[PDB]
RNA sequence: CUCCGUUGCCCUCGGCCGAUCGAAAGGGAGUCGGGUUCAGAUCCCCGAAUCCGGAGUGGCGGAGAUGGGCGCCGCGAGGCGU
RNA sequence: CGGGGGGGCGAGCCCCGAGGGGCUCUCGCUUCUGGCGCCAAGCGCCCGGCCGCGCGCCGGCCGGGCGCGACCCGCUCCGGGG
C-alpha cells in the first residue's frame, strides 16, 4: 500500500451467516505467509497472523 | 418397507464457522427508524425519570369488571348522533303544526364531553361522575381534573384509551366524560359504580398525592445489581 | 407474528394511484408545427446538385433544422409519390440543414425534378 | 481477446469441456479434487476417532 | 380469451453506496479497396464487408435425436405389439 | 445482549438409591493440508383434490399448509464514558 511500510494482506473469510465471501486487509504481521489459515477471536489460539 | 432408502437427513449444526446460519427473529437487533426509536424512548424515559404524582395518577386506571359497566352505562346515554339529530328537530317541525307542540319536550339526560365544559359544571357540583382519558397528550389538559374534582367531591375516575372514551361520543378523541342526571330506572347502576369507585379514587389522595411513580431502572441493570447482592449475602450468610 | 429475517427496516412499498385529473390541465391539444409542407422548405438548384440529380439518383433539399432522417423520408414520400433509399443530412454553415435523398433505383431524379418545377 | 468480442464468440471457444472448465488450469482442478477427498476422509476419521474416545470414555 | 399477451391486486426475493457531471488525448463493438469533386470525401458510388438491436407469430436448414430390448409376423431385406 | 430457561458429551462440588437428582463449570460443538458448505433435510401436525379400500382424520395417488429443526421472556441496535 503507497506511501505505508508496512505490507498489508488481503485475507478471505467467509460471512457466518450470509452465502458469500467477506475480504479484508491486515496489516500483515512478521512471518505471514501467503497461504496462511487466519483464526481470529476470541478462542483463537496464540500464534503470528 | 414403506421408506424409499435414498430420503436421508442431512442435519446441518450451526455452530460458530460450521454450517452457515438461519434466519432468526431479529426484532431487538433491527435499525429502528428515527419515529419508533424515539416512542420507543420515551416510554423507556417516561418509566426511567422520576414521575410526579399528577402524572402518576394516570397510570392507575380502571378494570375490566368496573370499565365495562361504564361503557355499558354510557351506551343507554350517547349524545344524538348526526341523522339522529335531524329527527329530533324534524319531528318538532310535523308535529308543531299538526297536533299541538307547545315544543320544550324533556330534553333527555345525556353525556358530557370535553374539559372546559366537564371543568365548569364540576366547579358547579352538577355532575355525578366524571371520566377522564389517562393517555391525553399534552397531560396539561387533565392534570388538575382529578384534584379539582375530589375538592368538589365529586366522584372522579380515570379510565383508559381517550379513542374508545371519544367513541362514546361520536368522535375521534375525548379527554373527559360526565353524567350529571341519569333516568330513574338507571340511577341504581350508577350509584353502584360511584361507590366503588370513589373507595378507589377521592378518598384515597394522600396515597395518590405522595407517590413518585417511575425510578425504575432497565431490566439489564437491575439483573446486575441483584446479582452482587447473591455476591454480598452468600458472602456473609455462608 | 411475520418474523424480521433482516436487520434493516426498509419502508413498505404503498399503493400509489394514477393521475385522475378533474380537467385537462390545457384545453386542447398542440397542433403540429413539423409538417409534410413545413419539414422541407426547398430543393436546390445549384450546379453542384443538377450534377448530384443526374448522376446520382438524388434531390438535393433545404429542410427545416429539428428534422431527422424518418421526418425527412416521410416527408419526401407523402409528397413527391415517390420513396426514398436513404437520406443524409449537413447542417450549412447559415444553419439551413441539407438532405440529400437518394431514390430507389425503379426510380428516377430526372423526372420528379421536372414534376416538383426544378431543373 | 479483448472481452467486447466475447459476446460474438461461441461458448466452445470461451472454456474447455470440464469441470472448472476456463476458468481453472487444470493443475489446481485436480489438486481441488485430492484435496476435496482428504478433507472429506479425515473428518471421518477424526469422527470414528472421537466416537472412540467417548466409547472409552 | 385457445394460448398468448397485457395489466390489477395478493403472496415471494433482492445488501450496498449515493439526487447527478468528468476524456474531441484516458476507459469504449463495428469499414475498407477502388472510384469521384472547383471545394468535400473510412461521408458521395461500386464492390466487397462488419457490429449492435429486433426475429414474436418462429423465416429455412442443422443439433436436442433418434437406439436397444423384448415379443411376434416376414426366406431375407423386413412389418407390427409392447 | 441481559436474563432466564433446553442439551448434553464432560470436569468441580453438593446431594444420591448407584437408577438417578441438584448446584458449579463447560460448552454451546468449525485448527495438520489455496479443499466443499445459502435458497433445508428430517420429523411432526394438519388441510384441498383425486384414486383405492369404504367408517372414512383406513390405505394409495396427486396437491398444498403450519410446528419443531432454529429453547422462552424482555426495556434500553451493539460496544466505551458519565
Ligand atoms: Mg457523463
Ligand atoms: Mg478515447
Amino acid at each position: 500500500d503507497p506511501g505505508r511500510g508496512a505490507p498489508l494482506a488481503k485475507v478471505v473469510f467467509r460471512d457466518p451467516y450470509r452465502f458469500k465471501k467477506r475480504t479484508e486487509l491486515f496489516i500483515a504481521a512478521e512471518g505471514i505467509h501467503t497461504g496462511q489459515f487466519v483464526y481470529c477471536g476470541k478462542k483463537a489460539q496464540l500464534n503470528i497472523g | 418397507k414403506v421408506v424409499n432408502l435414498l430420503f436421508e437427513k442431512r442435519p446441518k449444526n450451526f455452530g460458530i464457522g460450521q454450517d452457515i446460519q438461519p434466519k432468526r427473529d431479529l426484532t431487538r437487533f433491527v435499525k429502528w427508524p428515527r419515529y419508533i426509536r424515539l416512542q420507543r424512548q420515551r416510554a423507556i424515559l417516561y418509566k426511567r425519570l422520576k414521575v410526579p404524582p399528577t402524572i402518576n395518577q394516570f397510570t392507575q386506571a380502571l378494570d375490566r369488571q368496573t370499565a365495562t359497566q361504564l361503557l355499558k352505562l354510557t351506551h343507554k346515554y350517547r349524545p344524538e348522533t348526526k341523522q339522529e339529530k335531524k329527527q329530533r328537530l324534524l319531528a318538532r317541525a310535523e308535529k308543531k303544526a299538526a297536533g299541538k307542540g307547545d315544543v320544550p319536550t324533556k330534553r333527555p339526560p345525556v353525556l358530557r364531553a370535553g374539559v372546559n365544559t366537564v371543568t365548569t359544571l364540576v366547579e358547579n357540583k352538577k355532575a355525578q361522575l366524571v371520566v377522564i382519558a389517562h393517555d391525553v397528550d399534552p397531560i396539561e389538559l387533565v392534570v388538575f381534573l382529578p384534584a379539582l374534582c375530589r375538592k368538589m367531591g365529586v366522584p372522579y375516575c380515570i379510565i383508559k384509551g381517550k379513542a374508545r372514551l371519544g367513541r362514546l361520543v361520536h368522535r375521534k378523541t375525548c379527554t373527559t366524560v360526565a353524567f350529571t342526571q341519569v333516568n330513574s330506572e338507571d340511577k341504581g347502576a350508577l350509584a353502584k359504580l360511584v361507590e366503588a369507585i370513589r373507595t378507589n379514587y377521592n378518598d384515597r389522595y394522600n396515597e395518590i398525592r405522595r407517590h413518585w411513580g417511575g425510578n425504575v431502572l432497565g431490566p439489564k441493570s437491575v439483573a446486575r445489581i441483584t446479582k452482587l447482592e447473591k455476591a454480598k449475602a452468600k458472602e456473609l450468610a455462608t | 407474528k411475520k418474523i424480521r429475517t433482516s436487520p434493516t427496516f426498509r419502508r413498505p412499498k404503498t399503493l400509489r394511484l394514477r393521475r385522475q385529473p378533474k380537467y385537462p390541465r390545457k384545453s386542447a391539444p398542440r397542433r403540429n408545427k413539423l409538417d409534410h409542407y413545413a419539414i422541407i422548405k426547398f430543393p436546390l438548384t445549384t450546379e453542384s446538385a443538377m450534377k448530384k440529380i443526374e448522376d446520382n439518383n438524388t434531390l438535393v433539399f433545404i429542410v427545416d433544422v429539428k428534422a431527422n432522417k424518418h421526418q425527412i423520408k416521410q416527408a419526401v414520400k407523402k409528397l413527391y409519390d415517390i420513396d426514398v433509399a436513404k437520406v443524409n443530412t449537413l447542417i450549412r454553415p447559415d444553419g439551413e440543414k441539407k438532405a440529400y435523398v437518394r431514390l430507389a433505383p425503379d426510380y428516377d431524379a430526372l423526372d420528379v425534378a421536372n414534376k416538383i418545377g426544378i431543373i | 481477446v479483448r472481452p467486447k468480442v466475447l459476446m460474438r464468440l461461441s461458448k466452445t471457444k470461451k472454456h474447455v469441456s470440464r469441470a472448472y472448465g476456463g476458468s481453472m488450469c487444470a493443475k489446481c482442478v485436480r489438486d481441488r479434487i485430492k484435496r476435496a477427498f482428504l478433507i472429506e476422509e479425515q473428518k471421518i476419521v477424526v469422527k470414528v476417532l472421537k466416537a472412540q474416545a467417548q466409547s472409552q470414555k
